[PDB]
């Protein structure tokens, strides 16, 4: 579920916030997402 | 055979450290 507060486990990686469709380019070798003081920003559906 | 002689690597052999996607 998108563009709604959930908490998240995803691959393990648990948390809390929304989510939803992105334009960012992961390399095919990439898999998650952080930003430049390293909190977790984006996280790859791993069966989407 | 073979040879064995020097060079310079200059600025080359970087790899991304991580699986972490990052932007400016
Ligand atoms: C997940 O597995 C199902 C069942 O085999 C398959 O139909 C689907 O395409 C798979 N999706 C991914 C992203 O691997």
């Amino acid at each position: 579920v998108k563009n709604k507060c959930v908490n998240f486990n995803f691959n393990g990686l648990t948390g809390t916030g929304v989510l939803t469709k992105s334009n960012k380019k992961f390399l095919p070798f990439q898999q998650f997402g952080r930003d430049i003081v390293d909190t977790t920003d984006a996280v790859r559906d791993p069966q989407t | 055979t073979t040879t064995q002689s020097y060079t310079n690597s200059f600025t080359r052999g970087v790899y991304y450290p991580d699986k972490v996607f990052r932007s400016s």
